[PDB]
């Protein structure tokens, strides 16, 4: 005929928005059941929702942002920021000066702010001694250490002097902020929260072969954005597969909105065997999570997001 | 019975329902211009073919 397609088109966005809200309405029991069953039945989920109750929530309290808010040299910050602003004529008036905030922190947290600790320097000698440091193994944390979020502590003889000087390890965000050196771990831990402190739209990711970094959302680039402190790396999730040539299995990510699988985003060849968990398992286990994370938000956030997400989705299978 | 969808245009159809709505109906279009058995549902009834593209989510 000539069937003419708004009055069919609008039709559907409308259906397509109640499909929706009824997907993140009602927790039904049948999958309170599915889900309570997987938590026990495989261990793998089991540390992924440990982790989600972790780290979807710890970065978003309000004392800690206000602490680094203090801490950090916002004068320095943002007069450069400023400057790469600038700079710059990207398009006309939009968000992209959030980017430059976020390379800019980047940039001030690994030339000026932290340190990176491959062994301690020795205490007792000079500072820039870490060779004359061998490695006596780890113990617990000295109790006065464990004020903090220390569950270990590596350990170090110094050849020069032959005194002990310990490197314990905190999860203890603020904690860092005095102490101001670590590896990825405490690396990353930081630096998220560093970044939630502007209130950037922050997600920390968690590889499962002993990395971790995270991400970010550009809403001038409207999409999640990798952002790496270590490697002071801003959008550019290749780095770890192809740069670095690392084997790696599962990578996924964990954000006060949700929980998704982002390995496509990362494993792009050397990939391992998938296989703590089944596929269709691992996927409800995230929209569960995320569902529950979501509970209590008005009906058009709700919508906003489960859009945001469907964008990534889109963006991580059709992987361009 | 089943769609009948292009792993690609059901892709695409579900960015730009979520991603740019303004788009969606020269997809809709298009998308039927191309699959002569669905343009069927739609001449014979629009509502039973949108229920169906929801059943690709
Ligand atoms: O190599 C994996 C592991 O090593 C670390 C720290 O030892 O990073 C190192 O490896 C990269 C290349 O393999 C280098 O680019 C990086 O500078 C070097 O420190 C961790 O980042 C990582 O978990
Ligand atoms: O110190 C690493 C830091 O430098 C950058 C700057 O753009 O470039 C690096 O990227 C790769 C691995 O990190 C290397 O192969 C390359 O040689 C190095 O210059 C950032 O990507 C990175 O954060
Ligand atoms: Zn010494």
């Amino acid at each position: 005929n000539n069937i003419d397609f708004d009055s069919i088109a609008k039709m559907l966005l409308i259906k397509y928005k109640d499909f929706i809200l009824s997907k993140f309405k009602k927790a039904a029991p049948v999958e309170n059941i599915r889900f309570q069953n997987l938590v026990h039945t495989n261990q793998f989920a089991q540390g992924v929702l440990g982790q989600s109750q972790h780290l979807c929530t710890v970065y978003d309290n309000p004392s800690w942002h206000s602490i680094v808010l203090e801490t950090l040299d916002l004068d320095l910050i943002y007069k450069n920021v400023d400057k790469e602003f600038a700079k710059d004529g990207h398009a006309e008036g939009e968000n992209i000066y959030t980017d430059y905030l976020v390379k800019e922190l980047l940039r001030y947290f690994k030339q000026d702010f932290f340190k990176w600790c491959n062994k301690p320097d020795c205490n007792h000698c000079g500072q820039n001694t870490s060779e004359n440091m061998t490695p006596l193994g780890s113990q617990g944390p000295n109790g006065e250490e464990s004020k903090f979020n220390c569950g270990t502590v590596e350990i170090y003889k110094c050849n020069r002097c032959g005194n002990i000087t310990r490197f314990p390890r905190y999860n203890d965000p603020i904690k860092l902020l005095e102490t101001r050196k670590g590896r990825c771990g405490e690396w990353c831990n930081l630096f998220t929260l560093i970044l939630k402190s502007f209130g950037l739209d922050v997600r920390y990711v968690w590889n499962r072969e002993d990395h971790v970094w995270c991400e970010y959302f550009s809403n001038f680039l409207n999409r999640w954005v990798h952002v790496d402190s270590c490697e002071q790396s801003f959008d550019q999730p290749y780095i770890y597969s192809i740069n670095w040539n690392k084997k790696m299995s599962y990578c996924i990510a964990f954000g006060k909105d949700g929980v998704v699988d982002v390995s496509k985003r990362y494993i792009l060849q050397n990939e391992l065997p998938r296989d703590q968990i089944k596929e269709e398992d691992l996927k409800f286990l995230c929209q569960f999570i995320t569902k529950r994370l979501r509970y209590s938000l008005n009906d058009d956030e709700i919508y906003q997001l489960a859009c945001r997400d469907e964008q990534e989705q889109i963006e991580l299978i059709r992987g361009k | 019975g089943s769609i009948g969808l292009t792993v690609e245009d059901l892709l695409s159809l579900r960015q730009v329902v979520s991603g740019n709505p303004e788009a969606l109906a020269p997809l809709l279009e298009n998308i039927s211009a191309r699959y002569p058995q669905l343009r069927e549902h739609i001449m014979a009834n629009p509502e039973v073919f949108v229920s169906m593209l929801l059943e690709a989510v």
